[PDB]
């Protein structure tokens, strides 16, 4: 049993839920329905369990990968949202949340990778991989490095690999298809060759994680690393002199990070589902109202046109903005379980020189099929 | 209180330790446990206290079956030969552990914690916890936690084994006193000797499991029943010699010394089943070795150990054409060296006859004090 | 206190008030339990005197309860195809289906007029700009209204969004109707559309598609709504239910060559892992137990709790910076190792030292467990025995090995056997530092080096595409602590 | 060599085992001080902050305390404590029957019990959601949402440790409950008065060790508890992991204070780990 | 190793157990402990061995100052009050411990129990674990375990006390075998006079931690040193008696009894420092008592207590006016029913005189036994 005459809504930690509630106070006002916004630990987890018996928060917000699986499930309900409200929102954010065809969450974040760089130490940014190399050699001779990050985790790696060809899962127009993967091609192939040559010539080193990389940019130690709008914050007291900008191309293409759509979706037990789409729809998607909850915590890029211009006045959020266009809807079908452990380990592998860039990533591709 | 015990058997798998015993303790008799080390003495014990069970045979006390019962209803109360005090409670919470569970009188508890402890003693150890105390003082701890409790069968496990001659003297005295004032039946395990004759209405003599004997104290002492009683009663133990029957009446046995000398000599004893030539055993008590100048029968030998007592000098003598030594009292300090050669008086109206199967030829001299 | 009769009928009473109340409401299982624990405990405290069984029945009560319930529970699923796909049950399956909605008509703007006492609802068509209008209605159950096209403004303002909400229940009742003939129905608080259902249950159970005409039944042996046509019907629909499905899922357990591939190599490992961790967990904890209670030891009421600190700090952060720590090229580990040794070790990249890598991590992990186990435990030795030690000359090694060390084995076994199985199944710590890292390397399906035989296992069933599949997951469950049951017995 | 030569080297070969073992934790203590949120840097931070330790407490740094993390602690210590009592009393008593008290199948139940709980703790939570929903709904403060029904679950974690009280019950002599059985002790009171105050060391192990267990306990509370207010510091501090990133000072400086609570608890059990508990009473 | 004590002294917090303590045991002797329960025997016993400290005062083990030394390498084993046997181990294991710990060799360790658990009749039992023996048993397992082990010094603590009569002369006759044998320094406690005087070259009399008096056995018996050592050896406890020192000679100092009798004795004592008038002790044994027809001096009095133990009567006589019971020695059973009018002779040769401090006038006649 779901409850009828209120909204029990679920939201991450990290996000502005004060924000939300907020927002909620305010749709009550104009309602009489009351409008409760919990934070659950592991609500990604502890949803598709609560859900299925028929119970959880009637509205679940939540990364777009995560809801093509509760959707397969039968949790969440088919929305509905007008020709007129669909074209305030940016089209490819659209894409992300469409499980079989039918549109099955409601766009409200966007997230991806940039390029961070110390003014002080690199007042102009490279605007391709290539170069990369050339600007680590002058910076080596003052104790410092061009680029580091995170190796470790395929996250980070893949705007370099999939930047020439690389993909998870070809996109046919509303479906993926499951026996078309491209970690196993040219494009692929190339980018790791390149991420193994950094290495090589030493620009980069093979076993740095994410905690070893952001450190040495706070400390001024790399001139830029690349990152998510989360890590802003820790930069903002450091008092670095930093900037954001769009990701640098490799072999004439720009980078294709992986794109993270925070998504809200609603559930398909709520008695109150028409309840809700008016809430999403006329009172969080509007610039007041996803104000709100920015201003209790940034949520960076929006999938709102016209707040999102306003946001972008910050060059920051213009450029992850920028570079989530260029960059790669994450595939939100269960088929990327294996891709996250076969391209983590053929990255690993390549990077080790336990396998050679070819065969590292081949055998990824046959962990992925069959 | 009365506490009888028939065809009791205990067995350990494949190890008997008590072979159907058969005992008879009426009301408010003061019986006593004698015997050697491992003959099953503290098992008698814990079965009649219900810690060990009933192998083969029925236990009753009052007048009631017992093997089925639980410890705690049998109405016996156990001095360990152990201890078995509570480590962590104090002398007084000890002695007053029984009757404050269950019919907790606080003016009465500590009333008679107290009486206890006085006679015992421990009035200055009151609070002391057993690591706190000596083996000796532990001892009459164990003792005071059941004369607290007043039981109606009283079972005591060795319980003047580790104190000075003086207290123990002083114990004993406090057991024998309680006895006749409550009038209740009391089983006593002791190997002093002192005590067992001091105490006792009745003794119990206990071999490898069986019964031998059972009497009063002058009883076993005058009167032993086979080898192995005569053997085990007596401060020093009596002692043996190889004798020859020679002749044989109702009243008396004629028998022949093993040495050179060959001295027959008549004993006021049995002689039923005794055939001539058959090889006996010839026992005399060295309490009862008579000086060489009263005596007819004399033994002359060798002197091999001297043991001096204050009161008392023990000799040990090698008489020839005897294996064991013979060992002789005589009173006051008396200064005879080793190899010196000693003769003692044999008195043919104390010594002591038994078969090849140890059994005694029972003497028909009346000794004063039994009846 | 004199009779427990008026305290067991009092109990009783709510034995059966309860029992009988758990029996209606369609609450069976619940039922069934209730009235079995309480018949065992009244039993044992009444008539038939099972003394023993009063301190045993409060301790299996919880047991079965909180630990044998979730054990019969995950067997049960072990037999069942219940996973990501087939999550719902078949009646909430038809529950969900019976709800999808499928748009025929068109959306039209609705508005909500007062007419004094009674209301007047209006229609925008988006295309051909024709406005429409009811007559004057009431709230209050199903109505059908027919529609005018007017041409002038209702009289009367415009409902709020209050006024329409409080009224959605009546509002989603009313069916409006065009003056061409179509019917259209409530579909948004701001919209009247010709939303109709998706599918149509028969009395037969087959549903039937209102759009495309394909008809449905269940298919039980795969559980899912597989298509008919006059038996199968190529097309299966989500959600899909779980349903009984018996040996399988355990059979394909010993079927596939690659899964069975990297089995008995990782199974070497996960035996040797918490051997060895058992060993040193023992070893170490035990060894400083004694030197804890040395009494001659000074301070060692300030080493008792230093001593203690790995375990008094959540395991999830600790094993997270040890990663940091062994860092191959970074971590403080290999700085002072490359500082004053030559040697700068490769935790990660090399399989033989990552394997090393763990051990001296869960030795730091789970040392303090048994050392305060020790602690306690050593306390079971009276001093008199080293007493009696002294007297014979020995001490402090000699004491150990003769008397401490074999005077704990007994009572330390059944928590060593215990901790085996523990860190058989240490999934937390391999994952946290390697996913079974470095690769084993043609490995069909995911295996590295470091993997143990859970870690393998959890990514074959949630990991690896396919969604997060709990009923093989519990399967291989039952068959790893089959085999682990099985060996600790040997 | 000698015997001051193997104290003093025990001091050195234990000074330089702690330093080792402690070094992992002094780094947690580290990142907690350290400005920001960086799970590695300086052993001595770099930059050092307090609104990590700021935003533990009370304390406001604009910007007020997201989290009530003292609430957190005092749930910990509410939940964890009488939890520990429970499994205590209920493993305590169990052991008893075990030791002293012939019954029909002990030797294949205390078997089972161990077995029964060798059993990979997955798809478990399943099953204790439902329990608990049903629980709820007859009888309230045990069920969802509710410390007595966080508390109730740990109650099942008894079988390792009834092994352990019953092993170090018979060490005691037999004869100390002989000896209170023919002074007309019911089972119960030679339990209590006599060898309980014995085997009191054992107890605290098993207090300490529970108490511990619990209050690092994540997965459970977190799937029973909802209320903010209601959440232990174990679940209380899960918000600090995202996807992305850790607030890793806020979560080190939780994960800091937690070992408050079994320090002191630890210290505590102290008076009751105690060698000759037994000397005295029992000759041989 | 001569084992010896300097003004060696116990305190636990104020409970002074022992007090500045002399002793000197030499080389090879065998030395016997006596004293009431709760004296302090084990006490002293302990401190020897190490597994007790010492408060104030020198102990010495040989060339050695044995303080602060650990008890293991004193080179010293101890057959405790308890017995403290291994209970993991059996009865072989037991008795092969301390050799197996300090040497090696199994043939030697096994050959050396079996002759070992020969005379302590042991034999049947070596396979036997602890819990399953009787108390005189473990006793002996203790005995065993010390005597295989063989060390520089054997401490002894009441090692026959759970024995039968005729087993505890068989191992007494073991014991002072051992120690013709090897030689070695023996310290021995016992509450067992017979054991006392039989087994010591000298015996110490331990009176509230503080040694009361030292010497040979039959030295202490006719001469001790005050009304304690007097009272605390002989089988029954030495009569005392109230008297009045009428008068003082060279020799010989004359008492009166306390009763209608009116008999003045004068008795061969130290007569040194004697005050006239002043109320002194007169010690008799019961063993020293003579018959009436046979002595000069008479003590007539009411029978209260028979005990009948076989080799011979112990009588209390009640002396009309006197505050406690006589108790009497004679051969052999004499029928006496309780209440009955008896009479026994007062020898004055046997006779010892306390003073009201307590110490002793020394008896100047000569007893067999003792030399000067
Ligand atoms: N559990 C057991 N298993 C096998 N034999 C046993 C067991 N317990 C005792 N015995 C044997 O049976 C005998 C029991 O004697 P118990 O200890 O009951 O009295 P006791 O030997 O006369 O006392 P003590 O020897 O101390 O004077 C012992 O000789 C012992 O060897
Ligand atoms: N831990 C302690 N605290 C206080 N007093 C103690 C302690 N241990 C022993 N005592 C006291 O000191 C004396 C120790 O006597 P110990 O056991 O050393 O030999 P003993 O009394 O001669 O032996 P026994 O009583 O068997 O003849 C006792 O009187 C006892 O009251
Ligand atoms: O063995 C390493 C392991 O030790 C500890 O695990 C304990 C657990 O905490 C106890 O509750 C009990 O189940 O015994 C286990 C030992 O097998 C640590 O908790 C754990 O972090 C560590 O990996």
């Amino acid at each position: 049993k779901i409850e009828e005459g209120k909204l029990v809504i679920w939201i991450n930690g990290d996000k502005g839920y004060n924000g939300l509630a907020e927002v909620g106070k305010k749709f009550e006002k104009d309602t009489g329905i009351k409008v409760t916004v919990e934070h659950p630990d592991k609500l990604e987890e502890k949803f598709p369990q609560v859900a299925a018996t028929g119970d959880g928060p009637d509205i679940i917000f939540w990364a777009h990968d995560r809801f093509g699986g509760y959707a397969q499930s039968g949790l969440l309900a088919e929305i509905t949202p007008d020709k007129a409200f669909q074209d305030k929102l940016y089209p490819f954010t659209w894409d992300a949340v469409r499980y079989n065809g039918k549109l099955i969450a409601y766009p409200i974040a966007v997230e991806a990778l940039s390029l961070i760089y110390n003014k002080d130490l690199l007042p102009n940014p490279p605007k391709t991989w290539e170069e990369i190399p050339a600007l680590d050699k002058e910076l080596k001779a003052k104790g410092k490095s061009a680029l580091m990050f995170n190796l470790q985790e395929p996250y980070f790696t893949w705007p370099l690999i999939a930047a020439d060809g690389g993909y998870a899962f070809k996109y046919e127009n509303g479906k993926y298809d499951i026996k078309d993967v491209g970690v196993d091609n040219a494009g692929a192939k190339a980018g790791l060759t390149f991420l193994v040559d950094l290495i090589k010539n030493k620009h980069m080193n093979a076993d740095t994680d994410y905690s070893i990389a952001e450190a040495a940019f706070n400390k001024g130690e790399t001139a830029m690393t690349i990152n998510g709008p989360w890590a802003w914050s820790n930069i903002d007291t450091s008092k670095v002199n930093y900037g954001v900008t769009v990701l640098p191309t490799f072999k004439g293409q720009p980078s294709k990070p992986f794109v993270g759509v925070l998504s809200a979706g609603i559930n398909a037990a709520s008695p109150n589902k028409e309840l809700a789409k008016e809430f999403l729809e006329n009172y969080l998607l509007t610039d007041e109202g996803l104000e709100a909850v920015n201003k209790d915590k940034p949520l960076g890029a929006v999938a709102l046109k016209s707040y999102e211009e306003e946001l972008a006045k910050d060059p920051r959020i213009a450029a992850t903005m920028e570079n989530a266009q260029k960059g790669e809807i994450m595939p939100n079908i269960p088929q990327m379980s294996a891709f996250w452990y076969a391209v983590r380990t053929a990255v690993i592998n390549a990077a080790s020189g336990r396998q050679t860039v070819d065969e590292a990533l081949k055998d990824a591709q046959t962990r992925i099929t069959k | 209180a009365s506490v009888q015990l028939q065809n009791v058997t205990k067995a350990w798998g494949e190890v008997v330790v008590s072979k159907d015993i058969n005992l008879d303790i009426h009301e408010g008799e003061f019986v006593v446990f004698v015997g050697p080390s491992g003959c099953g003495k503290s098992t008698l014990l814990r079965m009649i206290a219900g810690l060990e069970t009933i192998t083969s045979g029925d236990l009753f006390i009052g007048e009631k079956r017992m093997n089925d019962t639980p410890p705690a209803e049998r109405g016996v109360g156990m001095v360990f030969q152990s201890y078995a005090l509570y480590p962590h409670l104090s002398v007084a919470e000890n002695m007053s552990f029984g009757l404050k569970l269950a019919g907790a009188k606080k003016e009465v508890i500590n009333q008679r914690v107290n009486q206890v402890a006085e006679v015992l003693q421990l009035a200055h150890l009151l609070d002391r916890k057993p690591k706190a105390l000596s083996g000796g003082q532990r001892q009459r701890v164990a003792i005071g936690r059941t004369l607290v409790a007043e039981p109606s069968v009283f079972l005591l496990d060795q319980p003047l084994s580790n104190l000075d001659a003086a207290l123990r003297v002083q114990m004993r005295i406090e057991i024998s006193r309680l006895h006749k004032r409550l009038g209740r039946t009391m089983i006593y395990v002791t190997h002093d000797q002192v005590e067992a004759m001091t105490l006792a209405d009745k003794i119990v003599v206990l071999d490898a499991g069986r019964v031998a004997q059972v009497g009063k104290p002058l009883e076993l002492y005058h009167y032993p029943a086979d080898r192995f009683v005569a053997g085990f009663i007596g401060s020093p133990k009596m002692n043996f010699l190889p004798v020859k029957v020679t002749a044989t009446a109702i009243d008396q046995v004629q028998v022949e010394l093993p040495m050179p000398n060959r001295q027959q000599v008549w004993l006021p004893v049995e002689s039923r089943d005794v055939q001539v030539g058959a090889n006996m055993s010839l026992g005399i008590r060295p309490e009862h070795l008579l000086p060489s100048d009263i005596a007819d029968v004399i033994l002359e030998g060798e002197v091999q150990v001297v043991e001096q007592l204050g009161n008392e000098t023990q000799i040990h003598i090698q008489i020839p054409s005897i294996r064991q030594n013979l060992v002789y009292r005589q009173n006051d300090v008396v200064l005879v060296e080793e190899g010196a050669t000693f003769a003692i008086g044999l008195p043919p109206e104390r010594c002591h006859l038994f078969r090849e199967d140890g059994t005694a030829c029972r003497r028909l001299h009346k000794e004063p004090g039994v009846a | 206190d004199a009779l427990k009769w008026s305290v067991l009928g009092l109990l009783g009473l709510l034995v059966g008030y309860l029992v009988v109340l758990m029996y209606a409401q369609g609450e069976y299982l619940f039922a069934i339990t209730t009235l079995i624990l309480s018949s065992a405990g009244l039993y044992i405290f009444a008539n038939r005197k099972a003394y023993a069984w009063r301190y045993v029945y409060p301790g299996m009560a919880g047991m079965g309860l909180f630990v044998l319930f979730p054990l019969v529970c995950t067997i049960a699923i072990a037999f069942t195809n219940y996973s990501s796909t087939n999550q719902l049950t078949f009646e909430r399956a038809q529950e969900v289906l019976l709800d999808r909605s499928w748009q025929a008509g068109k959306t039209y703007n609705f508005g909500l007029y007062p007419a004094g006492d009674e209301w007047q609802l209006a229609l925008s068509d988006g295309e051909t700009g024709k406005n429409y209008l009811s007559d004057a209605f009431k709230f209050g159950g199903e109505q059908k209204l027919q529609l005018k096209e007017t041409t002038a403004q209702p009289e009367g303002e415009r409902a709020n969004l209050r006024v329409i909400t409080q009224n959605r229940q009546a509002l989603s009742d009313i069916t409006a109707i065009l003056p061409d003939g179509n019917k259209v129905m409530m579909s948004s608080l701001r919209q009247f559309s010709g939303t109709q259902p998706l599918y149509t249950l028969d009395g037969d159970g087959t549903l039937t598609n209102n759009q495309s005409g394909v008809k449905y039944r269940p298919n039980n042996q795969i559980g899912f709504y597989q298509s008919i046509t006059a038996n199968w019907g190529d097309e299966k629909l989500s959600p899909g239910y779980t349903v009984t499905t018996g040996w399988k899922n355990f059979t394909r357990v010993f079927t596939d060559e690659g899964i069975q591939k990297p089995f008995l190599a990782i199974f070497v490992w996960t035996v040797v892992f918490s051997l060895i961790t058992v060993f040193l967990t023992v070893a170490v904890g035990m060894v400083l137990a004694c030197l804890v209670q040395w009494e001659a030891l000074r301070g060692k009421a300030v080493y008792r709790v230093l001593l203690i600190l790995p375990y008094a700090v959540p395991s999830f952060i600790s094993i997270l910076i040890f990663k940091g720590l062994f860092n191959q090229s970074f971590g403080e580990i290999n700085m002072m190792l490359s500082a004053l040794f030559g040697v700068k070790p490769a935790w990660f990249s090399d399989p033989t030292t990552a394997r090393t890598m763990l051990i001296i991590v869960n030795t730091w992990l789970g040392y303090p467990y048994m050392m305060i186990l020790c602690m306690g435990l050593l306390k079971a030795i009276p001093d008199d025995l080293y007493e009696a030690s002294a007297m014979d000359g020995a001490g402090p090694f000699q004491n150990f090995f003769k008397i401490t060390l074999p005077l704990l084995i007994k009572p330390l076994t059944p928590l060593m056997i215990a901790s085996f199985a523990f860190n058989f199944n240490n999934f937390v710590l391999i994952q946290l530092l390697t996913n079974g890292g470095p690769d084993r390397l043609g490995t069909t399906t995911p295996a590295g080096y470091t993997d143990l035989l859970v870690n393998y296992t959890y990514r074959i069933a949630f990991e690896g595409g396919g969604g997060q599949d709990f009923g093989l997951a519990a399967a291989i469950a039952t068959l790893i602590f089959l085999l682990v049951g099985a060996l600790a017995i040997v | 060599k000698s015997q001051k030569a193997r104290l003093f080297i025990t001091h050195l070969l234990l000074l330089l085992f702690i330093a080792a073992i402690m070094f992992p934790l002094l780094m947690v203590v580290a990142i907690s001080l350290r400005q920001g949120n960086f799970a590695t840097g300086s052993l001595i931070p770099e930059q050092i902050s307090w609104d990590h330790w700021k935003l533990a407490l009370g304390f406001s740094v604009i910007t007020p305390p997201p989290f009530p993390v003292l609430l957190w602690l005092w749930n910990s210590v509410k939940v964890a404590g009488i939890s520990a009592i429970g499994i205590v009393a209920l493993s305590t008593t169990c052991a008893y029957a075990f030791a002293r008290m012939r019954f029909p199948g002990k030797a294949t139940l205390l078997k089972g019990m161990l077995i029964f709980q060798m059993f990979p703790a997955v798809l478990s939570l399943v099953a204790l959601y439902a329990l608990f929903d049903r629980l709820g709904e007859y009888i309230p403060f045990i069920g969802l949402n509710t410390h007595g029904g966080v508390i109730f679950a740990y109650l099942g974690g008894i079988a390792l440790h009834v092994w352990t009280i019953k092993g170090y019950f018979e060490t005691i002599d037999s004869s100390l409950e002989e000896a209170a059985a023919l002074d007309g002790a019911t089972p119960w009171q030679a339990f209590r008065l006599v060898l309980l105050p014995l085997s009191v060391p054992i107890l605290a192990v098993v207090f300490i060790l529970s108490f511990i267990a619990a209050i690092t306990e994540v997965p459970v509370a977190s799937l029973l508890l909802r209320d903010v207010n209601s959440y232990t510091l174990a679940v209380g501090m899960q918000q600090y992991l995202n996807p992305q990133n850790y607030l890793w000072g806020d979560f080190a400086a939780a994960a800091v204070m937690s070992a408050l609570p079994i320090t002191i608890v630890f210290l505590l059990a102290q008076r009751w780990l105690v060698n000759g508990l037994t000397a005295g009473g029992v000759k041989g």
